[PDB]
């Protein structure tokens, strides 16, 4: 009928258009109820220490330092050299170097002509 | 925001759900108050032409249809209540809510102004102190041993009990604090 | 000595001592706003008398008071350029900056906070005075980055919220663009011309060059937000409306326009750079009333209609104008920061509603606003003999009559007619019909603070072009010779928007519902600009600063050349020396090879 | 020059032979004042340099670095007395004796007249510090931390230790006043070239150059807030002043020498500023910030344009009371949260206002607002690097939106948002830290009233 | 308090594996996947929808609410670039590739316009300005020791 809408990743598919909302199985609602219950049972443990009169500190959070572990000290360990890896490193860390390299150094090189042949206009040019 | 949330949403719920935001956003689009009276009487026959069918696939068929025509003639700048997630006035107010525990730091000389006040702190507090194990026990009492299998929290079910987790629910700053 | 240096260094001194007494018992008081808005309005007094010496005998001065540093050559000091920009411009902002305080009074009477909000507000005059008054470019500099941390600061009013933290975090980066090339400008400046002096500048550049003509466009479209940097000007509305009224309305946004004015004797020499500014101010004053005559809230029509009045100024740049780009800047003000204080005053009253569909008939409810609301509408649509007139239709009638870009012109020419279509939408959809707002009705505009601090820009947004035009020496030859029709384009494109903007809303009415179209959808979503721009940039720049430079890059091969290689190295030589399992029959064997190799290599040929 | 050599020397006898309870006071008092009798090296002259003896001199350029590091020593002191209550009367003298040790050798470094007792004194800097990273660290990441901080510094020094004492034996001398004035040309030879790279590593390492900087986000923030604070703010000024004074023997091999360093610094500006704008650890934030901006003063340094050497000195010395700054007030909040993530405690402009003050501040400072003296020293280099070419100004411009973007991200997570519920144990801020942060930021703005006094001899 | 089997490790390569990472990130089995197993460093690390932070229930009392996050769950690898303060991935009235075509060809043609009114501009049926001492020779620079080409206009 209308114009349909078609996500993408930085707008992404609503829920209402989505259509695993759509063709439901007892599968599903067995997957969000277990679903459920761990977000429950989280907010219980977390709910626990928050409202306890007698504790004075800063809750851990096993979630946040997963996050920042994996994120900081994880990696080495679990980097392989690959081809993508080798090629995308290589890239990445050498490719701009020598843009920047060879840009630098031709646009230096012609001030240089220019000012072996007396070509810049180069009055009142003192503090340089 | 005070009610725990189920593991789905029924049919009813959706339908319900799709029924207020479209008349929300043909409100947006009908500025004026007949108008929207008008349009919204449609609005009403249209989806009271489908309320009877005793058939769920037709049913859920109707509702993707419904949200399909609700996603491509919904308006781009809908009105949203100023106080509203995406209101002009949203989170205005969250710098100025302080929680209850920062008095606890405060200097004598502080204290010394509002006696009354720190009288009824104190009191509380001790309030507080004195309930947190029967809620602890109760809690532990009325849940399954396979953990909980929603975020709903029971009442106090006894006459000398107060209802379990209510410290932060009570202590709310406010929404205006100053 | 005369009284011209004195005043007008003292007219920027006593603006800092309410600063000064930030830490006394004044400040813990609730007089300190009445104390800040009286020293705002003796400022404003003060500084009238040497506007008065200028409009006498046109005198002007450069005042370098204090030798900062010198760099071999280069001498850098506090130096003040008193020109009739800066005499013209101070008072205007002080009157508006009093009539702004007197607003905030009212506006922002259950603040907790209201001592700081009038400390931030007149911080930001100071720095735009450094700003106007600077002689050299590196004071210039100093009021450019303070006027902009400040709009960083007052834009984040309510830091609990996210979307005010999120709009002033744009702006910085926003500015910061232009930044760049403000620094490009000063660094060919000062390595071409020696100095940072605008006496220097303007005596060693007869025929300037493009680099530092192109590095002033780019930071005034940065400060003044044109098409290229424009998105964080209505994002800039988060903050309370005073803030809105003062910064981003009327004196802060007119700081590019500014700074591409004090630098006109070499923009007259280059013609590259007045085309790319013609027909930059072109798109832009067609794309910001393009996108206001669709918008809702209240305070983003009015940002658009400032957008696209900077635009305007900016084509009046465009086409070597700079004194009427002035002119409009001052006659601007008045009527940009009224409308403001009208559109805070409703939603003040209607408890901080600021869409206009919940807005109904406020024209018998709040009939002080409406008449001030109308009179700013009619000075902003160039209404004949209003402040507007003087300054709008004379720049409309110089782009008719200058070789230029046809593009530009008629894009102007159909910005004029959106001025009065968003107009006629603000009037129409706040002012008539049928209340729309919730039953408990708490409208009130009885409190004298208000009505006094708007009724000074009323009179001023009636009679200030009139006083100031036949005021000012003649700086520029007029068109006596028009073609009538052409004489009276503005108003006859005025009049067809009225027009056709009436009959549109006045559609609205009938009892018709209609899906809306692609271009609707185009100008509502601001062209979808924000919704590209703030998201494809954004995301690539920081999934490849994670990705690549963190990650891949830091994390894992700079780790795996130098540190990870000699380690491993020297690892595997460890073991393979340290591994003998203590047999005498076999190294005494290898001292025997040893031996052999020894006599032959390093005996035989000594 | 030994007026400032005793007393600081004097400092380590009264620290033992104090009581339990009064060697911070002493401590600090001793520091402020030893701090007040070095603001006297100030005075100096415009043509050369103030030769006190055949040991010891003093130009333009050492002055505003003894200044610094006498005066970061009370603000260590300030800043260690709070995590060290529990320790024992002889862990906490020893900690102070470390201090003051480091103290002594940077002292002694600034001033050395040869490139002998410089290099020993420079390297004699290594192991206090490396003693409170691996003593006083709170991590386990403190042993590898100390062990990368030690074995980058010495594997890119130990050239140079081989290329002074050859340079000594070409020429006869390695004092800095004949050196400078018998200065001779290098032909372009290989074995020049590496004399070159023998001479310059052992500074890179310690500035340090992108890529040759891993050392450094392990170092400072596996250190304790003592350790830290004279990591960003002195040791790495260590390599800037080492390498202004040996470009003397240099030339005119730098003129084409210099490209590879030149374009990794300017690229590694810009991927450390990216860097910074995802980062979970704020201490690793800060540690960033300090690559992202050497790697200006290294541009400047290479280049060698006399703009480009004040600008330079202008930065490391806003550079260096910035990150101090900085760190100093991530520790307020580390001390009490005990964790580094940023996005743990947020909202504390609400809890903690002063110390909002404080953090707007530090970061309007970093992000060069004028007229800062960090605005003087970028904008002399920027001035330079355009002059020396004109490419150069994207990147820069870029860097410039990108440290501005980084630091108000890093102020907005940090105060700003709604503050966590469950942190409950967060005391008002103590007079100690105010005035640390005081101590830290007046100096910085009092400095713009008279900038030539940290611009270098070149002024 | 966290000890040596709570901290994320390397990828899972059998079920029991894979059963035991989802355990320990509090996740259904059936809904943990983690990242393909190259050599970027990922490893036992889950991903997760890419979904932004302004995309979460505003209406759900979550342990925080300005970050939208409750308290055990796990977190996003980029969380920091979807904070909501940043990159939003939220569902628009108007489709991806469609925005793009409008905004791109709205700016190229405003851009070939401009380009064609420079073409062909507007201007008006007049002669061009007369200025009366040779051109304002003097006035423009000066350089008097040269007797400049002397122009001349005349009355028409
Ligand atoms: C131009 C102004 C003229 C002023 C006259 C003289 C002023 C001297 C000030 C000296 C420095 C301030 C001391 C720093 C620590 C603050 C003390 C404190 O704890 O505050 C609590 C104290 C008690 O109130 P409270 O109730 O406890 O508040 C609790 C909360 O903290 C709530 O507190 P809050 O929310 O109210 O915020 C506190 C305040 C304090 O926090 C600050 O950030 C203040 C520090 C300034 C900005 C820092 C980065 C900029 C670096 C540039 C360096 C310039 C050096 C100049 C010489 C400095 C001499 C020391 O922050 C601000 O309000 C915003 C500051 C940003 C202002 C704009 C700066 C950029 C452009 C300025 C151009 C500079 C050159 C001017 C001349 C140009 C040519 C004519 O409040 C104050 O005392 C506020 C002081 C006034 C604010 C100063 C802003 C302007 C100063 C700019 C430089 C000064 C130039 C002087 C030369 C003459 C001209
Ligand atoms: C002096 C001698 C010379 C005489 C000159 C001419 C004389 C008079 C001629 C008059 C001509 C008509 C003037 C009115 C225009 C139409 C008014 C209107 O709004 O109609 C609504 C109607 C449908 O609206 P709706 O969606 O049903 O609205 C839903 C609700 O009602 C929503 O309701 P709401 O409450 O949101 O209100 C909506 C709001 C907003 O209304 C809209 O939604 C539409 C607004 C946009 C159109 C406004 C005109 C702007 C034209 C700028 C063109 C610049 C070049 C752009 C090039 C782009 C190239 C891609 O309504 C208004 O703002 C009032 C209407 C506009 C007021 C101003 C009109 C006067 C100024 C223009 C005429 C100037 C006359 C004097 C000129 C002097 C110098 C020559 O749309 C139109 O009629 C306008 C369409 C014209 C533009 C189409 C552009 C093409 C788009 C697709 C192209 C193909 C793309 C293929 C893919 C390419 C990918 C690369
Ligand atoms: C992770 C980053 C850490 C820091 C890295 C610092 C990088 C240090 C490198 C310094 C660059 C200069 C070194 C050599 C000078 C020029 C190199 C060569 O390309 O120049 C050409 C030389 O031609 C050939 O290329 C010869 C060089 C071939 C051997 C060098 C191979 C190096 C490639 C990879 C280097 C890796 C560096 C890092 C080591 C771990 C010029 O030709 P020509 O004018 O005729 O000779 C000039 C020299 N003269 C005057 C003495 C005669
Ligand atoms: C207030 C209370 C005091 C009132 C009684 C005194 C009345 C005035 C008498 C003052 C005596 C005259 C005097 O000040 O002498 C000049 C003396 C300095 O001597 P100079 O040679 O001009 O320059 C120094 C380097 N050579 O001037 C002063 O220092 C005092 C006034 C200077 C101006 C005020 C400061 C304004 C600038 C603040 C810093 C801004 C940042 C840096 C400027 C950036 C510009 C690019
Ligand atoms: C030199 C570099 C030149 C600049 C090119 C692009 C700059 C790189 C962008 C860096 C972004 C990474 C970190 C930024 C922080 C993330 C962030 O701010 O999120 C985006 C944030 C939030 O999104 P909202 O739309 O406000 O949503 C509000 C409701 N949720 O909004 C923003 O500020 C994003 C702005 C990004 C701008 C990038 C595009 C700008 C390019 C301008 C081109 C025009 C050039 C000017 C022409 C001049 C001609 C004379
Ligand atoms: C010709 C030969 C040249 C020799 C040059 C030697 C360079 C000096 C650096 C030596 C580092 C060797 C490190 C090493 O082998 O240790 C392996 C070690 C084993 O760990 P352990 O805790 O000791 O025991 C594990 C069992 N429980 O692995 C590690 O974790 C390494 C941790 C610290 C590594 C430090 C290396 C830092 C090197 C930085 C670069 C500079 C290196 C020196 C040369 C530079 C190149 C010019
Ligand atoms: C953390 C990593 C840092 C590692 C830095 C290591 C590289 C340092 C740069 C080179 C170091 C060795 C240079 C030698 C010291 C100077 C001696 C000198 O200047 O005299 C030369 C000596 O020149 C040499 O002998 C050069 C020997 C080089 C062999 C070792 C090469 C090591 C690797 C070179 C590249 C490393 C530099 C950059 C690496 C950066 C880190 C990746 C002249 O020889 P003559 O006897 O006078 O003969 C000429 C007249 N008949």
């Amino acid at each position: 009928s209308f114009p349909k809408y078609k996500p993408s990743r930085l707008a992404t598919l609503p829920a209402t258009l989505d259509p695993a909302e759509y063709d439901i199985s007892p599968e599903t609602r067995k997957a969000q109820a277990e679903r459920l219950a761990i977000r429950s049972r989280l907010k219980r443990e977390y709910l626990l220490q928050y409202n306890d009169p007698n504790r004075l500190g800063v809750i851990e959070d096993p979630a946040l330092i997963r996050w920042t572990y994996a994120r900081s000290a994880n990696i080495y360990p679990n980097f392989r050299p690959t081809p993508k890896t080798s090629l995308l490193g290589a890239l990445f860390g050498i490719g701009p170097l020598f843009f920047w390299y060879y840009v630098f150094k031709t646009d230096r090189d012609k001030k240089e002509k220019l000012i072996q042949e007396g070509k810049l206009d180069q009055t009142f040019n003192i503090s340089y | 925001a005070f009610s725990a949330p189920a593991a789905y949403l029924t049919h009813q719920q959706k339908v319900l759900r799709l029924y207020k935001r479209a008349l929300r956003h043909l409100e947006s689009w009908c500025v004026h108050r007949d108008k929207y009276r008008y349009f919204a009487c449609l609005m009403r026959a249209r989806f009271d032409e489908h309320k009877n069918e005793k058939d769920m696939v037709k049913a859920t068929q109707l509702l993707r249809q419904a949200e399909e025509e609700f996603w491509y003639g919904q308006h781009p700048q809908p009105y949203i209540f100023p106080e509203s997630p995406g209101g002009t006035s949203y989170e205005r107010y969250e710098c100025y809510k302080v929680p209850e525990w920062c008095l606890d730091d405060w200097h004598p000389s502080e204290k010394a102004m509002y006696p009354d006040y720190f009288a009824k702190r104190e009191q509380w507090k001790r309030l507080r102190r004195e309930s947190w194990e029967r809620e602890v026990k109760q809690l532990q009492e009325e849940t399954p041993p396979g953990g909980p299998r929603t975020e709903a929290l029971p009442p106090a079910r006894k006459e000398g009990d107060l209802p379990p987790l209510w410290w932060h629910i009570v202590t709310r700053p406010r929404e205006r604090p100053m | 000595m005369n009284p011209f240096a004195s005043l007008t260094l003292t007219t920027l001194t006593i603006l800092t001592i309410p600063i000064m007494m930030s830490n006394s018992n004044i400040y813990k008081t609730n007089l300190y706003p009445n104390y800040v808005k009286t020293t705002v309005s003796y400022a404003f007094t003060l500084s009238l008398v040497p506007l008065l010496m200028f409009m006498h005998t046109g005198q002007e001065m450069i005042i370098s008071n204090w030798h900062w540093m010198t760099l071999q050559t280069v001498e850098l000091s506090l130096s003040f350029k008193m020109d009739y920009f800066s005499v013209m411009f101070i008072p205007v902002a002080l009157f508006v900056t009093w009539s702004i305080m007197e607003f905030s009074m009212w506006y922002m009477h259950s603040d907790p906070f209201i001592n700081r909000f009038f400390k931030y507000l007149l911080l930001f005059l100071i720095t735009m005075m450094i700003l106007v008054t600077a002689n050299n470019l590196f004071q210039l500099f100093i009021g450019w980055e303070g006027v902009g941390i400040m709009s960083f600061l007052l834009i984040g009013w309510w830091h609990g919220r996210t979307d005010a933290n999120t709009a002033a975090l744009q702006a910085i980066l926003y500015n910061r663009i232009g930044d760049i090339g403000f620094v490009l400008s000063m660094a060919w400046f000062l390595t071409h011309s020696n100095a940072w002096d605008l006496q220097q500048i303007f005596m060693l550049n007869n025929e300037c060059p493009n680099m530092p003509l192109i590095g002033l466009l780019l930071a005034a479209a940065g400060k003044s937000a044109q098409f290229g940097l424009h998105p964080w000007l209505p994002s800039a509305m988060e903050g309370p409306t005073p803030v809105s009224a003062l910064l981003h309305s009327s004196t802060m946004v007119v700081a590019g326009v500014f700074l591409l004015i004090r630098f006109y004797p070499l923009m007259e020499t280059n013609k590259l750079v007045q085309t790319m500014t013609l027909c930059l101010g072109a798109i832009t004053t067609l794309f910001t009333a393009l996108c206001a005559i669709t918008q809702n809230d209240i305070k983003k029509i009015v940002a658009f209609s400032t957008s696209s009045q900077l635009g305007l100024m900016m084509v009046t740049i465009g086409i070597n104008q700079p004194h009427l780009a002035f002119l409009h800047i001052c006659m601007h003000a008045f009527f940009k920061a009224m409308l403001f204080m009208c559109s805070g005053s409703i939603i003040h009253s209607l408890n901080d509603e600021q869409d206009i569909r919940k807005m109904g008939g406020l024209y018998k409810a709040m009939p002080f606003t409406t008449t001030a609301l109308i009179i700013g509408s009619l000075a902003l649509t160039g209404m004949p003999y209003l402040t507007g007139f003087y300054s709008k239709d004379l720049i409309i009638e110089a782009v008719n009559m200058s070789y230029t870009n046809a593009w530009a012109l008629l894009m102007t020419l159909i910005a004029t007619s959106l001025t009065a279509a968003y107009s006629t939408r603000i009037i129409f959809f706040a002012f008539l019909g049928k209340p729309r707002f919730p039953p408990l009705v708490l409208i009130n505009e009885n409190n004298p603070l208000l009505i006094n601090s708007i009724k000074r820009l009323l009179i001023g947004s009636i009679f200030a072009g009139f006083i100031i035009s036949n005021n000012i020496p003649p700086m520029t030859v007029p068109n006596t010779t028009m073609p009538l029709y052409m004489k009276m384009t503005a108003l006859i494109v005025t009049i067809m928007g009225f027009m056709l903007a009436l009959e549109l809303n006045n559609t609205t009415y009938y009892l018709k519902f209609k899906y809306p179209s692609q271009t609707y959808k185009f100008s509502n979503m601001l062209g979808y600009y924000p919704s590209i721009m703030h998201r494809l940039p954004t995301y690539h720049n920081l999934s490849m600063s994670q990705k690549s430079a963190s990650s891949l890059l830091d994390l894992i091969w700079l780790e795996t050349i130098l540190p990870k290689t000699t380690s491993f190295i020297q690892m595997k030589m460890s073991i393979m020396v340290s591994n003998q399992k203590g047999l005498i029959k076999l190294y005494f064997l290898s001292f025997l090879i040893t031996i052999m190799i020894s006599m032959t290599l390093f005996n035989y040929h000594e | 020059m030994l007026k400032i050599i005793i007393p600081t020397t004097m400092l380590l006898p009264m620290t033992w032979m104090s009581k339990h309870n009064m060697i911070w006071i002493n401590a600090t008092v001793h520091s402020l004042l030893i701090s007040l009798i070095s603001l006297s090296l100030l005075n100096q002259l415009g043509e050369n340099s103030l030769n006190f003896s055949l040991t010891f001199f003093s130009d333009s350029l050492s002055a505003p670095l003894l200044v610094l590091t006498t005066w970061l020593l009370p603000l260590m002191l300030m800043a260690s007395q709070s995590h060290l209550s529990k320790e024992t009367t002889t862990r906490k003298k020893l900690y102070i004796t470390m201090l003051i040790l480091l103290q002594l050798f940077l002292i002694m470094t600034f001033t050395a007249t040869e490139l002998i007792l410089f290099y020993i004194l420079f390297e004699a800097t290594l192991v206090p510090t490396l003693i409170i990273i691996t003593r006083w660290g709170n991590q386990t990441e403190r042993l590898n931390a100390g062990l990368y901080f030690l074995f980058y510094t010495l594997a890119g020094s130990l050239p140079l230790l081989v290329a002074l004492v050859y340079i000594q034996n070409t020429t006869g001398s390695l004092n800095f006043l004949i050196i400078h004035y018998w200065s001779h040309p290098l032909s372009n030879s290989w074995s020049n070239i590496f004399m070159w790279l023998a001479c310059i590593m052992a500074f890179m390492v310690k500035m340090p150059l992108y890529g040759l900087h891993l050392w450094l986000p392990k170092a400072h923030v596996e250190a304790p807030i003592a350790g830290s604070m004279v990591l960003a703010a002195v040791l790495l000024k260590l390599g800037g002043y080492g390498m202004m004074r040996i470009t003397t023997i240099l030339n005119p091999l730098t003129n084409y020498m210099a490209y590879p360093f030149l374009m990794l610094s300017m690229w590694g500006m810009i991927m450390t500023s990216s860097i910074c704008l995802r980062q979970t650890d704020l201490k690793s934030l800060i540690a960033y910030s300090s690559v992202s901006h050497m790697a200006l003063v290294i541009v400047a340094i290479m280049i060698q344009t006399p703009w480009s050497f004040m600008g330079a000195t202008a930065l490391m010395i806003a550079h260096g009371l910035t990150s101090s700054m900085l760190f100093c007030l991530a520790n307020t909040n580390y001390e009490r949260v005990h964790s580094r993530t940023m996005i743990l405690a947020r909202g504390l402009q609400t809890l903690l206002p002063l110390m909002a003050t404080w953090w707007l501040v530090a970061s309007l400072t970093n992000l060069a607002l004028p007229p800062s003296i960090n605005l003087i020293g970028e904008l002399f280099i920027i001035t330079a690097s355009f002059s020396w070419s004109n490419i150069t100004i994207i990147l820069m411009g870029m860097n410039m939106m990108i440290t501005a973007l980084y630091s108000l991200y890093m102020l907005i997570t940090t105060q700003r948002g709604k503050y966590t519920h469950h942190i409950n144990n967060i005391k008002p801020s103590f007079t100690r830290e105010n005035a640390l942060m005081a101590l830290h930021i007046l100096p910085l703005l009092l400095l713009t009233l008279n900038p030539k006094m940290i611009l270098g001899p070149l002024y | 308090h966290v000890t040596k089997d709570m901290f994320p490790g390397p990828y899972p390569k059998t079920p029991e594996e894979r059963a035991a990472a989802a355990k320990k990130y509090n996740m259904r089995v059936e809904d943990y996947e983690p990242y393909p197993d190259d050599g970027m460093g990922y490893g036992d690390y889950p991903k997760l929808p890419d979904r932004s932070q302004q995309e979460r229930d505003p209406w759900y009392d979550w342990d925080h609410p300005d970050l939208r996050l409750n308290w055990g769950e796990p977190i996003h690898w980029d969380l920091d670039m979807y904070i909501r303060n940043r990159v939003d991935t939220s569902p628009t009235p108007v489709s991806w590739n469609t925005m793009c075509k409008h905004l791109f060809g709205f700016v190229a043609f405003m851009l070939f316009m401009f380009w064609v009114g420079e073409i062909y501009p507007s201007y008006q049926p007049v002669g061009p300005k007369q200025y009366p001492y040779n051109d304002l020779y003097l006035e423009r620079g000066g350089d008097p020791t040269k007797e400049p080409e002397p122009v001349v206009h005349y009355e028409i």
